[PDB]
């Protein structure tokens, strides 16, 4: 058996819906991130069977924000990725920690970033 | 009825090259959008450095894109932001405005704008004795270059005080709003950015304030989609807040999108889905509006 | 009398001495930013001396301030687009810090943040 | 003796425009730096579809690209990263690799790289028959593609245990940096990232214990300065960490810098200053706030 050739997967509608979501609009979230920080909040404050298939399923959501960008980061036209990179490079990161935090819940941004830990 | 609907490219950062306003214009025509106005707050011969002739290379440029504004059907509006250090009273301060302007006829632009938004609310000691109030210097240059390149069909003028909040005692009271209103010729459009600089919501009751005091329909600058106030946020969101039944009470409305050009296919497409639905005065839904947006875009990626 | 034409105070070495500090290290902070950080730590315990370091804040977060200023008016737009993004955001959250220290005397980020913000 | 001083672009993201890589070579020799790795681990053709030869005007680019490195006397080497879907096995793959870098021999490279950084310790099962390890199958196929190449002067390879924080088990006791150490040859220089991926301090001590198990001295691929990992972040402190008495033990230092191109100013001239102060010395010196000061002065005037 040889190495399976890489293969690049396509962006789905999906892929751009989630994305859309996301980065909304300046006054609201898209309900598919205002949804996963919801589930987030909850899965944090807990500690029933119920929890066990829901942080399951959110690092399902996870893994789908990360997937997002693998396909956007190997399609053909670099140029609409480029454009949008350090915000969508950034929301992939955070997601991948958010998603390993819940993992082991079941057993950074610069000095802009700590200032704006400060505030409430 | 003739509506002024597209996008503005009116943010603070990189303005877009050629290539990239080319693709805009093919898809301002795609779209059913007619206009756009060129307002980049970088390019130097624009706001600071707005007295400066273009280059024999700029010029070139800009003929070959508004040529290309022709040939996509698109209505090319030329901005122009003196507000900063101009002298309202020295005429040879008013004569090189009229220069600059007629170097841009030459290119084969037919619409401007002269912009007086993000400027000191305050006229230097030549223009405080010449000019009664500070609305009544930016009129005045106004109509003399409204007149001066022959009563334009499409003729923008942007107040400082644009949105709601800037108002004061408020846009109902607003002498500077009152002088604009009534000294300002009716040929004359004025833009507007709803109650605040990123409008959440413009309800049709605030544009009948603005639209009683500048008596007249308003032409929307739309900060909805703007980002250039924080690099770190994107928005890939529908056209929401602006109702349907907004359309017969303005003149048009011209989107101030995100600085990055590639990530406003969703913006102009969503804006085009609202106006299209209710051209002629629940027809838009932003989060139906969104999937038609995004079911168009992922064709682009490939 | 007629109105002061418009001027660009030019990029300053103490500038760039500021900005290396704010944007230094992967692992250090810079003497001036870590020094900045310390004072916001401090006045947000205490709210009732402390009103002269507060000034004394306010003095180098409009430093900041301007040092974007100078940066944006220079010449060389290449230098300043490649880091407009850094440079926005580092001018902006000290506005938002600056206008917070002048409150406690008187008597944004996105998604990606919202999550960054409920870990440890 | 030969010694690599420069740049790598070997980060993710937008890569550099090849106008932008044409100004880092003058700024490069102006410093006295002689080194220009080309690993950007975006460009279809370097990393993923790495089989895939370049076009005309990629073909066009790249010599124009070359021809600037031997104007501006800096070496450039072409680095390939064919990792992730290489069947090391099939010679009909090799053909490919060997067909690859004759398109870029073709444009007048003659410094060529083979990376397997970023991609698992995993082979598939016709690797697995024919090579006893993964160690064994790199160490095949980049010894194969240099003494195709005519054994050239400048040959880098980069290991899958890169830095210390990924060596399993360990640096010392590794068996794929043993394997490496002992059948990869002579010629052929690594690529080390130092004791972390991105490194804190890339201590002397270290370095004689990675140079032992690798047996030769290494070249530092430099990850201080790279931002891409947290976008967010920008990099314009002073070369940091790295003693002046590392000079003599490694072949060379090749900075991985902050991914927008214009803020490597002072990345690029501290490690020149650092190099400069301790370079003929072979077995203080060096002083980073003393070497940002020197650089802040010297970027000031770009600004005006
Ligand atoms: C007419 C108008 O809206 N003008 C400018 C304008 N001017 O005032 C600001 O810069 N306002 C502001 C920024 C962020 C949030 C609230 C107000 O609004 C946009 C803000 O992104 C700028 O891009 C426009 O150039
Ligand atoms: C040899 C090397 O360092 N390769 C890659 C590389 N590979 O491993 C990682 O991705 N490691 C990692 C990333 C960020 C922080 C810690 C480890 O590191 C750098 C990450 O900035 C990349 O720019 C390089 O392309």
């Amino acid at each position: 058996m040889e190495k399976p050739l890489y293969t690049a997967e396509p962006v789905t509608l999906e892929d751009l819906q989630l994305l859309a979501d996301l980065f909304y609009l300046p006054y609201e979230h898209g309900p598919k991130g205002a949804q996963m920080l919801r589930e987030f909040q909850w899965l944090r404050a807990n500690s029933i069977e119920e929890w066990r298939s829901r942080a399951a399923k959110f690092e399902e959501m996870c893994g789908l924000v990360m997937g997002m960008f693998t396909r956007l980061s190997n399609c053909a036209n670099r140029t609409i990725l480029y454009d949008m990179y350090s915000y969508v490079w950034d929301i992939k990161s955070i997601m991948s920690m958010v998603k390993s935090f819940v993992q082991w819940l079941g057993c950074r941004g610069g000095l802009a970033g700590e200032f704006q830990r400060l505030l409430p | 009825r003739r509506f002024l609907c597209g996008v503005v490219e009116g943010f603070y950062g990189r303005p877009w090259v050629m290539e990239q306003r080319k693709e805009l214009f093919r898809r301002l025509q795609k779209w059913e959008l007619n206009t756009y106005l060129y307002a980049p707050k970088d390019d130097y011969k624009h706001r600071m450095f707005w007295r400066e002739m273009y280059s024999v290379e700029e010029a070139e440029q800009l003929m070959t894109l508004i040529s290309a504004a022709r040939e996509y059907e698109i209505e090319f509006i030329y901005a122009i932001s003196p507000g900063l250090d101009i002298t309202f009273s020295n005429p040879k301060e008013v004569s090189t405005l009229k220069r600059k302007l007629d170097q841009v006829s030459q290119f084969g632009c037919r619409s401007f704008a002269l912009l007086f938004d993000d400027i000191d609310h305050n006229m230097c000691a030549a223009d405080k004795e010449v000019f009664s109030s500070f609305a009544h210097a930016q009129v005045s240059i106004t109509n003399e270059i409204y007149q001066y390149l022959g009563e334009p069909e499409t003729f923008l003028f942007c107040p400082t005080e644009y949105c709601g909040t800037f108002c004061y005692p408020n846009v109902s009271q607003s002498p500077y709003l009152r002088t604009v209103g009534e000294k300002l010729l009716p040929g004359i459009e004025v833009l507007w950015t709803g109650p605040k600089v990123v409008s959440k919501e413009i309800p049709v009751e605030s544009i009948e304030e603005v639209s009683k005091i500048i008596k007249r329909a308003p032409v929307i600058w739309d900060n909805i989609h703007a980002n250039d106030y924080d690099q770190k946020r994107l928005f890939l969101g529908p056209y929401k807040g602006r109702s349907t039944e907004l359309i017969p009470r303005l003149k048009g409305v011209l989107t101030n999108p995100n600085c990055e050009f590639e990530a406003n296919y969703v913006a102009i497409h969503t804006l085009a889905t609202w106006y299209k639905s209710n051209m002629n005065g629940v027809l838009y839904s932003p989060q139906m509006a969104l999937k038609l947006a995004l079911t168009e875009w992922l064709q682009e990626f490939g």
